[PDB]
C-alpha cells in the first residue's frame, strides 16, 4: 500500500519550489521593501547557491553510512524541521534598524540547501524502495504525478490566499501593510503544515530495504571513484544530454509565459488560472503516459511526448487570436510537459541498472546519479533565466510599464515559440539513447541471474 | 484693462493636474500604485478637459495701473510677460524656497513617502500689517477639496491690506490659504462668498511636486522617487485673462516666471 505513501514525498519540495519561484521577487519588491539591485542579487545568489549545494549534498549522502536507521531516511529526518522553520521564517519580514536585507539572503540560501538535502535522498530512494523494475517504475510514476499535482497545489494555494498573482504594471498616463504581511504569513504557515504532514506520512511507511550481500563490500571511494566511473559510463551522459534541451525549452516556456500572457498576444491582463489549467492537465495526463510506456514505451513515449508540443505550440504561427482555442493549446502543452516531466526523470533507473551490472564491484554509487541529475535540472533553470533576461534586455523592456514597445512582442514571441521548437527538435534528434526495450530485457536477465 | 481687487475675489479658477512616473523606478509597484490612486481621487474638482497654454490674444494692450500683480522667478521655468513695478499697485512674490518636504502618511509603506508643500506668498514690508482685529470674514463657501496640499477650509487669519482701501471697503488677506476677501462698507449689508478655488491660490500653488520614498537596500538604504505631478491653473469664467507683459495667457504653466495681473478684453 506504500505506493501512495512514497508518492506523496514529491509535494513538500515541489510546492515550496513553485511558491518561491513565482512569488519571492514580488514579495521582496512589494511587501518587504528591497531595492531592485538587492532583490536581483538575492535571487541570483539563491539560485546559484542551490546549484552549488546540490553536488556537495549528494557527496555527503554517498559518504554517509547506515547507522541505527535507514541508509538515507535520516537525511529527511534531519532536513524536515529545520527546512520547515526556514521556509516559515523567510516569509516573515524582520523589523530591525540595521542589516535587515541580509536576513532574506541568509534564510533563502539556508532553506534552499535544507530542501535540497531533503530532495536528493528522496529522489535516490526509488532505486532502493523495491528491487523489481515493475514496482520501481510504478512508484516513480506515482511520485511524478504527485509532484506535478504539488506544483498545481502550491501555485493555487499561494495565489488564492495572498490574492491575484499577477505581474504588476504601471498604468499609462496620457488593504493595509500589516494585513498583507499577515496574509503572506498565513500562506507560509499552511505550506509549512503541508510540508510537515507530507514528510511524516512519507516516512511512516517506505521502510527502505537494505542492500543484499555485495560482491565488493570493502574498498569503496566516494570522492573520486564514483565520479570517474560515472564519467566512464556513456549512456547516462547521453540521457542527460538529451534531457537537458527538452527541460530547458519547457522551463523557458513556463517562465516567460507569465509576461507573455499580458504583454504579447494577450487578451487578458490576468492569467486567471491558465497556468493552473495547463499544470492540472499535465497531472491528469501523467498516468496515461505511464500506461503508454507500458504499451511499447521504450522510446516511443519520449518521441510522441516531445513531438506533441510542436504543432499545438506552433499554432501561434497562425497567430490569429481566439481565447478558448488558446486554452485548448494550453491543455495540449499540458500533456506534452507531462510527458517531458515523467519520462526522462524515470528512465534513469534503467541506466543505473545497466551501469551496475556492467561493473560489479563498484557499489553505493547510486546517489551520485540523482544528485548530478537534479543539479543539471537546476543548471538548465539558470541558463533559461539567463537567456531570457539577456534577450529581453537586449531587445525592448528598457523600463517596466504597462504599455510596452512593439520590439518586446517580436522578441518574446519568437523566444516563447520558435526557440523551444528548435530546442526540443535538436534534443529529440540527439535523444537516441542506448537502452531500448530489447536492452532492458537483456539487462533484466543478468539482474535476475545475479542473486 | 485689469480686474478690480473685488474682481480678484469674484473670479473662479480651476486647477489641472498631470501625473508623470519615474522611469528609473522599478520597485514598490503595488504600494506606489495605491498611493497614486489615493492622490488622484484626493482632488475631487479639477479641469477635466486638457488645458491650453500659451499666449492667446496678444493684442496691443490697453490698461490702467494694475491693483495686484504676482511675480515669481525661478531658475528653469517657463517665462510669461513682465510688467514693471510702476504698473501694479501692490505685489505678491511667490518664494518656493520656504517649502519643505513633509511626510504624506500612507497606509502600506514601511518608509513613509514625502512630498513638498506648496510655495508661499511674500509681500513688501508695511503693506499687510494693519490687523484691525477683523477675523469674522474667515468663513468661505463649503469646499470638498481639503487635502495635504490644498486647504481652503482652515481660517486662521484675516488681515487688512493697508495700501488698499483704507477709508472703506477694506480688503483682507488670509496668508494661510493665500486667499483674499473684499468687503463693502455699509451698515445695511449684503456680501458674496468666495469661489472654491481663488485665482491667487491657483497662481501660487502651481509647481510640480515630487514624491520620494526610501527603500532598504544593500550598501545602505536608498532614495527612490515614485512620481511627480504638475499643477496648472486655468480661469473658469469669461475673460479673466492673465495679462502679463504684452502677452495675455489663458492658463499658466507648471513653473511660471514673470509678473501677471488678471484682466479683461
Ligand atoms: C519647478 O520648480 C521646483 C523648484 O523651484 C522644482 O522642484 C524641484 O525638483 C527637483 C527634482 O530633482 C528636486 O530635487 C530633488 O530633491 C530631492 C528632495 O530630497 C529631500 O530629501 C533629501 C533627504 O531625504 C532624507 O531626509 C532625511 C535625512 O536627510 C531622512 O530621514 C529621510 O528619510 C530622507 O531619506 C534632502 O537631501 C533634500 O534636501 C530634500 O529634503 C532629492 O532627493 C534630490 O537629490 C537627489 O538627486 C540629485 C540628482 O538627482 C542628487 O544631486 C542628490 O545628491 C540626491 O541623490 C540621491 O538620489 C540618487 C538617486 O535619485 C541616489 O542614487 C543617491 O544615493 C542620493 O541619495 C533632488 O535634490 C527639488 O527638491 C525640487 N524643489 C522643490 C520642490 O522646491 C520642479 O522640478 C520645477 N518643475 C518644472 C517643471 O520646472
Ligand atoms: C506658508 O504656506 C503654508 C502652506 O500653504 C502655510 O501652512 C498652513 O498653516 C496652517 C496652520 O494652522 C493650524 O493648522 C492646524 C492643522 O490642523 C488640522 O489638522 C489636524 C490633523 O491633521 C486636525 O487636528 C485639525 O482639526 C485640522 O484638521 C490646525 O489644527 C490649527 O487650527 C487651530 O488654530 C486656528 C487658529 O489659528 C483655530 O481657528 C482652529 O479652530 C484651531 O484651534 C491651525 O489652523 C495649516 O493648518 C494649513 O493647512 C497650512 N496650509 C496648507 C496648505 O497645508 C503657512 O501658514 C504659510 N506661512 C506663511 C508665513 O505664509
Ligand atoms: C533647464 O532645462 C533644460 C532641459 O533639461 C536643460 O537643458 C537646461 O540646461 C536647464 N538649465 C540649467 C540646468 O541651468
Ligand atoms: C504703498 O505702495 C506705494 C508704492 O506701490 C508706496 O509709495 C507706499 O509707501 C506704500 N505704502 C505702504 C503702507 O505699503
Ligand atoms: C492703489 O489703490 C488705491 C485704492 O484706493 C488707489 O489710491 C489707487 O488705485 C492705487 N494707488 C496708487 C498710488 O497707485
Ligand atoms: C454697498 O452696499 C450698499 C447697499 O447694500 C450700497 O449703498 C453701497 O453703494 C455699496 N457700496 C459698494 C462699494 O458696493
Ligand atoms: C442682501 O440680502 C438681504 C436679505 O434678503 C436683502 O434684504 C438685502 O436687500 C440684500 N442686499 C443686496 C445689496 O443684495
Amino acid at each position: 500500500c506504500n505506493k501512495l505513501c512514497y508518492a506523496v514525498g514529491g509535494a513538500p519540495y515541489q510546492v515550496t519550489g513553485c511558491a518561491l519561484g513565482f512569488f519571492l521577487q514580488i514579495y521582496l519588491l512589494d511587501v518587504a521593501q528591497v531595492g531592485p539591485f538587492s532583490a536581483s542579487i538575492i535571487l541570483f545568489v539563491g539560485r546559484a547557491w542551490d546549484a552549488i549545494t546540490d553536488p556537495l549534498v549528494g557527496f555527503c549522502i554517498s559518504k554517509s553510512s547506515w547507522t541505527r536507521l535507514g541508509r538515507l531516511m535520516p537525511w529527511i529526518i534531519f532536513s524536515t524541521p529545520l527546512a520547515v522553520i526556514a521556509y516559515f521564517l523567510i516569509w516573515f519580514v524582520p523589523d530591525f534598524p540595521h542589516g535587515q536585507t541580509y536576513w532574506y539572503l541568509l534564510f533563502y540560501c539556508l532553506f534552499e540547501t535544507l530542501v535540497t538535502c531533503f530532495h536528493v535522498p528522496y529522489s535516490a530512494l526509488t532505486m532502493f524502495i523495491s528491487t523489481e523494475q515493475s514496482e520501481r517504475d510504478s512508484a516513480t510514476a506515482y511520485r511524478m504525478t504527485v509532484e506535478v499535482l504539488g506544483t498545481v497545489l502550491g501555485t493555487a494555494i499561494q495565489g488564492q490566499i495572498v490574492g491575484q498573482a499577477d505581474t504588476p504594471c504601471f498604468q499609462d498616463l496620457n488593504t493595509s501593510h500589516r494585513e498583507t504581511q499577515n496574509a503572506y504569513l498565513l500562506a507560509a504557515g499552511v505550506i509549512a503544515s503541508i510540508y510537515v504532514i507530507c514528510a511524516v506520512i512519507l516516512t511512516l511507511g517506505v521502510r527502505e530495504q537494505r542492500e543484499p550481500y555485495e560482491a565488493q563490500q570493502s574498498e569503496p571511494m566516494s570522492f573520486f571513484r564514483g565520479l570517474r566511473l560515472v564519467m566512464s559510463h556513456g549512456p547516462y551522459i547521453k540521457l542527460i544530454a538529451g534531457f537537458l534541451f527538452t527541460s530547458l525549452a519547457f522551463m523557458l516556456v513556463e517562465g516567460n509565459f507569465a509576461l507573455f500572457c499580458t504583454y504579447t498576444l494577450g487578451f487578458r491582463n490576468e492569467f486567471q488560472n491558465l497556468l493552473l489549467a495547463i499544470m492540472l492537465s499535465a497531472t491528469l495526463t501523467i498516468p496515461i503516459w505511464q500506461w503508454f510506456l507500458t504499451r511499447f514505451g521504450k522510446k516511443t513515449a519520449v518521441y510522441v511526448g516531445i513531438s506533441s508540443a510542436v504543432p499545438f505550440l506552433i499554432l501561434v504561427a497562425l497567430m490569429e487570436s481566439n481565447l478558448i482555442v488558446t486554452y485548448v493549446v494550453a491543455v495540449a502543452a499540458g500533456i506534452s510537459v507531462a510527458a517531458a516531466f515523467l519520462l526522462p526523470w524515470s528512465m534513469l533507473p534503467d541506466v543505473i541498472d545497466d551501469f551496475h551490472l556492467k561493473q560489479p564491484h563498484s557499489h553505493g554509487t547510486e546517489p551520485i546519479f540523482f544528485s548530478f541529475y537534479v543539479f543539471f535540472t537546476k543548471f538548465a533553470s539558470g541558463v533559461s533565466l539567463g537567456i531570457s533576461t539577456l534577450s529581453l534586455d537586449f531587445a525592448g523592456y528598457q523600463t517596466r510599464g504597462c504599455s510596452q514597445p512593439e520590439r518586446v512582442k517580436f522578441t518574446l514571441k519568437m523566444l516563447v515559440t520558435m526557440a523551444p521548437i528548435v530546442l526540443i527538435l535538436l534534443g529529440l534528434l540527439l535523444f537516441k539513447l542506448y537502452p531500448i526495450d530489447e536492452e532492458r530485457r537483456r539487462q533484466n536477465k543478468k539482474a535476475l541471474q545475479a542473486l | 484693462y485689469p480686474a478690480s481687487p473685488r474682481e480678484w475675489t469674484s473670479i473662479e479658477a480651476e486647477l489641472h493636474i498631470s501625473y508623470r512616473w519615474d522611469p528609473n523606478l522599478k520597485g514598490l509597484m503595488r504600494p506606489a500604485n495605491s498611493l497614486l490612486s489615493t492622490v488622484k481621487q484626493d482632488f475631487p474638482d479639477i479641469r477635466q478637459k486638457p488645458p491650453i497654454f500659451g499666449p492667446i490674444f496678444t493684442n496691443i494692450n490697453l490698461m490702467g495701473i494694475a491693483p495686484i500683480c504676482v511675480t515669481a522667478k525661478r531658475k528653469n521655468g517657463t517665462n510669461v510677460g513682465t510688467l514693471p513695478s510702476t504698473v501694479c499697485n501692490v505685489t505678491f512674490t511667490v518664494d518656493p524656497n520656504q517649502q519643505t518636504y513633509q511626510t504624506y502618511t500612507h497606509n502600506q509603506f514601511r518608509h513613509q513617502p514625502r512630498f513638498p508643500k506648496p510655495p508661499n506668498i511674500t509681500f513688501p514690508q508695511g503693506t499687510l500689517l494693519d490687523k484691525s482685529t477683523r477675523f469674522c470674514q474667515g468663513r468661505p463657501s463649503s469646499c470638498s477639496t481639503r487635502n495635504f496640499w490644498f486647504r481652503p477650509a482652515d481660517y486662521n487669519q484675516c488681515l487688512q491690506i493697508s495700501n488698499l482701501s483704507s477709508t472703506a471697503e477694506w480688503v483682507l488677506l488670509d496668508q494661510t490659504r493665500n486667499s483674499l476677501f473684499w468687503e463693502n462698507k455699509t451698515k445695511g449689508a449684503n456680501q458674496s462668498q468666495t469661489p472654491c478655488v481663488q485665482v491667487l491660490a491657483g497662481m501660487t500653488i502651481a509647481t510640480s511636486y515630487l514624491g520620494i520614498s526610501a527603500v532598504s537596500e544593500f550598501f545602505g538604504t536608498s532614495l527612490t522617487p515614485l512620481f511627480h505631478f504638475h499643477i496648472s491653473t486655468c480661469l473658469k469664467t469669461q475673460g479673466a485673462f492673465y495679462i502679463c507683459g504684452q502677452s495675455i495667457h489663458q492658463c499658466l504653466p507648471s513653473n511660471w516666471t514673470g509678473t501677471c495681473t488678471i484682466g479683461y478684453v
